[PDB]
């Protein structure tokens, strides 16, 4: 029974800039209701001299999830995890066969 | 504009 | 100049026998499931295993490995605090300094 | 199965 703090409503993109860039440790941050789409809700948080801005999505089950990157081939997606990891926990980036 | 968009 | 790393339709027991042929981690293949027609699957290497990982669609097509879900919007806000909220930078989430 | 789904 306590209501959650980080939670600012429908403030502005402007608002939650304006204030957790005010901020003095990387990870300051608020759940807002997103101005882009209703339904959705985005997570704002400071890193350096910069706010950066992550979509979250509520699907018909309730289940909250961040939003993830979305790729228009085969040929971008094995490309895009030679850099980024494909597991979550481990470490493993994509790697030509040898031989 | 997302980063994770 | 075609990509080494297409395979086509093959057996999933034949990916593993040829990744766990290989030495490094993340040597991989894209090959075409077999058990789920017009589905892709990736299999990676990893140590002594092999890994799949079903590549999926959205409603406009788009490819993409999944998402990670939570029951609840604070599970997903605490679970952050120890993993980043970028997978591309190191952000661990941490409360608002009043 | 796959990693991806549970």
């Amino acid at each position: 029974m306590k209501p959650h703090p980080w939670f600012f409503g429908k403030i502005p993109r402007a608002k939650a800039e304006e204030m957790l860039s005010k901020q003095r440790h990387d990870g300051a941050f608020l759940i807002r209701e997103s101005e882009s789409a209703p339904g959705d809700f985005s997570l704002s948080v400071k890193f350096g001299n910069d706010v950066q801005h992550f979509k979250v999505l509520r699907d018909g089950a309730g289940k909250y999830f961040l939003g993830v990157v979305k790729f228009n081939s085969l040929n971008e997606l094995v490309d895009y995890h030679r850099s980024t990891s494909v597991s979550r926990n481990q470490q493993i980036f994509l790697r030509d066969i040898e031989q | 504009s997302y980063v994770n968009v």
